[PDB]
RNA sequence: AAACUCAAAGGAAUUACACACCGCCCGUCAAGUCAUGAAAGUUGGUAACACCCGAAGCCGGUGGCCUAACCGUUGUGGGGGAGCCGUCGAAG
RNA sequence: CAUUGGAGAGUUUGAUCCUGGCUCAGGACGAACGCUGGCGGCGUGCUUAACACAUGCAAGUCGAACGGAAAGGCCCUUGGGGUGCUCGAGUGGCGAACGGGUGAGUAACACGUGAGUAACCUGCCCUUGACUUUGGGAUAACUUCAGGAAACUGGGGCUAAUACCGGAUAGGAGCUCCUGCUGCAUGGUGGGGGUUGGAAAGUUUCGGCGGUUGGGGAUGGACUCGCGGCUUAUCAGCUUGUUGGUGGGGUAGUGGCUUACCAAGGCUUUGACGGGUAGCCGGCCUGAGAGGGUGACCGGCCACAUUGGGACUGAGAUACGGCCCAGACUCCUACGGGAGGCAGCAGUGGGGAAUAUUGCACAAUGGGCGGAAGCCUGAUGCAGCAACGCCGCGUGCGGGAUGACGGCCUUCGGGUUGUAAACCGCUUUCGCCUGUGACGAAGCGUGAGUGACGGUAAUGGGUAAAGAAGCACCGGCUAACUACGUGCCAGCAGCCGCGGUGAUACGUAGGGUGCGAGCGUUGUCCGGAUUUAUUGGGCGUAAAGGGCUCGUAGGUGGUUGAUCGCGUCGGAAGUGUAAUCUUGGGGCUUAACCCUGAGCGUGCUUUCGAUACGGGUUGACUUGAGGAAGGUAGGG
């Protein structure tokens, strides 16, 4: 119930980079296999296929749970592409390393599961857990000096936190000013050729 | 005869009772001839809301109260208006109260010993 | 009725118990059902690797 | 029958019916003895009768024989015809 | 109508044929297979009908037999019950 | 004075366009099967044989109604005190008609919805007005006798009641007569008079608890009715208590419900009668919607309890764990005769592709009895079992080029598996080990005490990157390709088709893709299918205009005045339970799930308006239509 293969190769299968950067992605102009250099076709389908799952593999999601995200923004009112995008962003994984104490979103994930978080005064280890408005996801008092927190505390001035969290980096604390809109998530994906996809 | 009485809804290990109005012979969740409350007591200081005016009405047309519903008309005050006895009539206490908005202000402000513990921390990796 | 036995390899005879689940045989007259590899007394095709559910064949190790 | 309780309420149905029947074939006796002498045509063995039969329909409806409204009913018919009778 | 069977059948037009007239294509007969009809008959099933008989039972009679409460002119009577008959009546 | 909603593809030809069927991509399930399988949360689990059932349990309770004393318990030289609590068996009261099960029957006022009863009954409960009077005779238990293998049965004697039966006294019960106000016909109701009548029970630990009868309330039931929801005309006639009337009877009650008499009706091509199938619904699935399919859990109504029939008791009966009779079954028998009904819970056999434990507890909620403590509760709360469904989580995370070996491919250059591994550093959710340890109980109990689930959830500590990944697919639709083997063989396939020596279609391997504790297959339903087209199709040649006309029912209707207000439209009130569903809040660490507010409940009834249109009633007009007179053509 949770993709542990290697994410370089699903990176060179959609054509873009799911996570990370300066890595085995100088491979990227074709998809792992024998069968990478040749020319593709790339029908409607295959298009529509290839923005969910690249979604998919950046958020970390499966198909059950990544179909109950579309129903839930088709049924909400207005663009079902930023409502989707906006419940992905709103993942409590996702807000970890949007906030930039986890390197990666599987880094997120490992430390969520694990227990390592408080959220507004009680423990969640769910990666799927919705963070709502105002919000304070706070470090766990015993994993304040955890490796991976040490080395976001080190490298997060870098790194660049949305406009919609407030992060307070030696304190350990994400506070959610806002759900985020779709000018606020970086455009990586083609939401609108996921909903089309939803249809058919 | 007609009896007001619990109606359990809710999840296993997890009881919520309808204080209804119905007649003896009916199943327990089943058709009532009137729903006047609810009762929670799996929650803390257990939630008791009757409709004084509804529960008035039928104790004085004669519907028989059973045990669990006594109690929760003795903490409402509905068992001494009807039947006077001296009874405490505790009216529920409330189930305190948590907030969201004042404390998310309290702490975008807190700044300060935010990141200032956080600097603590900064020291603490030095110790770790 | 007349049903199709799937898969290369046969054991099932006269008066061996049989599973039969539809399923049609386009290239065969009269042919609307199939003989379920693995249940009951017919087997599972011997050397499968792929496919190997619905042929009946156990994973090997 | 297998509980007790159903073996002492068989006895007990067989006890109250016969007491009910025996009261039943009473009633019936005496709205016969009533009917009779309506026909014969008599006015004081008619009146006899009546009141005979409308107080053992009433007593017996207050022992529960015969529903209140079944001895009205039967009542009714008798005094109608006795009144018919005078008339 | 149905079983059965085919993955086409068809309309107009372009350059019943397009494997292109050494084309296509029809029906008997012979062989096999499958489904179906008829048929002396044969074997079941269901729903009733008309009669005969008719348990329980309620009701309607009758009760010479049996009856503690009621009434007595205290020899009993009233009323009830067993029994019996009749209608209806399941089953056969 | 805007919408929350609609995707196609393949296949007839040499090629084309159209028509048109077939097939597929989606969703779903009370599913089964194959391969595989870690955990948790919440549900669900005989759809077939309404097939036959071993065994345990599923309905009892009351000593504050009664005689009592067979047990325990106190007091006494072992019996004895019924003496007090207690208490088998027995009378008596109440309950047993609820709860629980199943869907066989039923095409029907069974059900849904809305009304009517001036045709109704209603124990316990509430309320209010009267009362609770005076007598009597038995009987179970017990005792004795007789009979029986048993089930048990019949005598003799004996005994108590809130058991049973006389009487008195009581309206709004019968009959009848005045009179007020009135409805919807039968009528309803207020007041008075005459006449004939109808009840009861006592008990206590003195704190209680009960009895009878009027009138209301509440509750539950009953009947009647308008409207609504299957198929079949290769079923056209059906009915004789049948349709109506009058008198009687009966019933809680209207009624051919029943009966006697009289009449000859009643239903039907707008489909009676017959055949087929079926419990109905809130809902469920699907769908843009309209619809189509369906009636599991849960909830409402109905029907049924071995088959057929019947009543009895009761406030109330298809009387599941009642009775009687008959049939079919099973069992006991001493052969004379007896006993029984899992479609209650668990379980067995059987059938089947297929569906669980002969579990724990009355702690919670609900029910029965009791004044109460309390007793009973296979209702229910729980646990066991099964990936059956839904939801959540894990099987690691970061770094790591030297792009290592090994597989596989190759153009022998290399490419690929692949940051994958090795290696380095981390983290400890779940599992395993160990500690802490609930809520549900503001209950219950005079108190003491009191949680089945349960050492459960939750949670602290420890272990090791470990105990934890499979399944299908890769010619097109359709995301994903090569090598080897085979050689129209073996085989594949949903359709088109593939295999005849270079197979991306068979088999294996490497690689890949889709999903993931699941993945496929089969079955079934809806979608796509506008492929029954009301929304939303057509009929010259593609399937489709009757050979033609007349004409019945039916459908339909030129201009206009008046009026009705049935259709239609707009308010109001009532109803559409709950759950579900949509949506706003809230709780379970999130989710599923749960609670709560609202909407919805697409209708129906009542009532008040509007009158443009449809229709009804009624009156005009002549243009449609027909007629008169004259003219007139023709193988009618
Ligand atoms: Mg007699
Ligand atoms: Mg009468
Ligand atoms: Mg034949
Ligand atoms: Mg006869
Ligand atoms: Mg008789
Ligand atoms: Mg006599
Ligand atoms: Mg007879
Ligand atoms: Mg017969
Ligand atoms: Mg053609
Ligand atoms: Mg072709
Ligand atoms: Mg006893
Ligand atoms: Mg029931
Ligand atoms: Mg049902
Ligand atoms: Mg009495
Ligand atoms: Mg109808
Ligand atoms: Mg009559
Ligand atoms: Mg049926
Ligand atoms: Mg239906
Ligand atoms: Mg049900
Ligand atoms: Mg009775
Ligand atoms: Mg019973
Ligand atoms: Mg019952
Ligand atoms: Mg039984
Ligand atoms: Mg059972
Ligand atoms: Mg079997
Ligand atoms: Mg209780
Ligand atoms: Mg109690
Ligand atoms: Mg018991
Ligand atoms: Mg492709
Ligand atoms: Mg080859
Ligand atoms: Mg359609
Ligand atoms: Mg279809
Ligand atoms: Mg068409
Ligand atoms: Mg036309
Ligand atoms: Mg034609
Ligand atoms: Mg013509
Ligand atoms: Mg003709
Ligand atoms: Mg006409
Ligand atoms: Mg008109
Ligand atoms: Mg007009
Ligand atoms: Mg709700
Ligand atoms: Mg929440
Ligand atoms: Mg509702
Ligand atoms: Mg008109
Ligand atoms: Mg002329």
């Amino acid at each position: 119930a949770r993709y542990t293969g290697p994410l370089t190769k699903k990176s060179r299968r959609l054509g873009t980079d799911l996570v990370g950067n300066d890595k085995s992605f100088e491979r990227r102009p074709y998809p792992p296999g024998v069968h990478g250099r040749g020319r593709t076709k790339d029908s409607e389908y295959s298009l529509q296929l290839r923005e969910k799952q690249k979604a998919r593999y950046a958020y970390g999601v499966l198909e059950k749970q990544f179909r109950r995200y579309y129903e839930e923004a088709d049924r909400a009112q207005g663009k079902t592409g930023d409502v989707l995008l906006q419940i992905l962003e709103s993942r409590l994984d996702n807000v970890v390393y949007r906030a930039g104490l986890a390197a990666t979103r599987r880094q997120a994930r490992q430390m969520v599961s694990h227990g390592h978080f408080l959220v507004n005064g009680k423990k969640v280890n769910i990666p799927s857990y919705r963070v709502s408005t105002h919000d304070i996801i706070d470090v766990r008092e015993k994993s304040k000096d955890l490796p991976p927190i040490v080395i976001a505390r080190e490298t997060f001035e870098t790194r660049d936190v949305p406009a919609w969290l407030e992060v307070r980096p030696n304190k350990g604390r994400i506070l959610v000013h806002q759900l985020p809109t779709r000018d606020q998530i970086v455009i990586d994906v083609n939401e609108q050729a996921i909903v089309e996809l939803y249809s058919k | 005869a007609t009896k007001i009485r619990l109606k359990r809804l809710g999840k296993i290990r997890t009881p919520h009772y309808r204080v209804v109005v119905m007649d003896s012979r009916a199943k327990r969740d089943g058709r009532a001839i009137e729903e006047i409350g609810q009762y929670h007591p799996k929650a803390d200081p257990s939630v008791i809301v009757i409709d004084s005016e509804r529960v008035q009405y039928w104790l004085g047309v004669g519907a028989q109260p059973t045990e669990a519903v006594v109690a929760l008309l003795k903490r409402t005050g509905d068992w001494q208006k009807f039947t006077g006895d001296t009874s405490p009539s505790g009216v529920k206490p409330q189930p305190e109260r948590p907030n969201k908005d004042d404390l998310f202000n309290a702490a975008l402000a807190e700044a300060d010993e935010a990141p200032r513990e956080a600097i603590t921390k900064k020291s603490e990796g030095a110790a770790a | 009725v007349t049903a199709y036995i799937p898969g290369v390899g046969h054991n099932l005879q006269e008066h061996s118990m049989v599973l039969v689940r539809g399923g049609r045989v386009k290239d065969l007259p009269g042919v609307r059902y199939k003989i379920v590899r693995g249940s009951l007394d017919t087997q599972g095709v011997k050397g499968r690797k792929q496919a190997r559910s619905r042929y009946g064949a156990k994973k090997e190790k | 029958p297998n509980i007790k309780s159903q073996i002492k309420r068989v006895k007990t149905n067989e006890k109250s019916r016969q007491r009910n029947k025996a009261v039943k074939s009473a009633l019936r006796t005496y709205v016969r003895n009533f009917r009779r002498a309506a026909e014969a045509g008599d006015v004081e063995a008619a009146t006899k009768a009546a009141r005979v039969a409308n107080r053992q329909l009433d007593k017996a409806a207050s022992k529960g024989v015969i529903h209140k409204n079944q001895a009205a009913n039967r009542k009714s018919a008798i005094s109608k015809k006795l009144n018919s009778l005078a008339a």
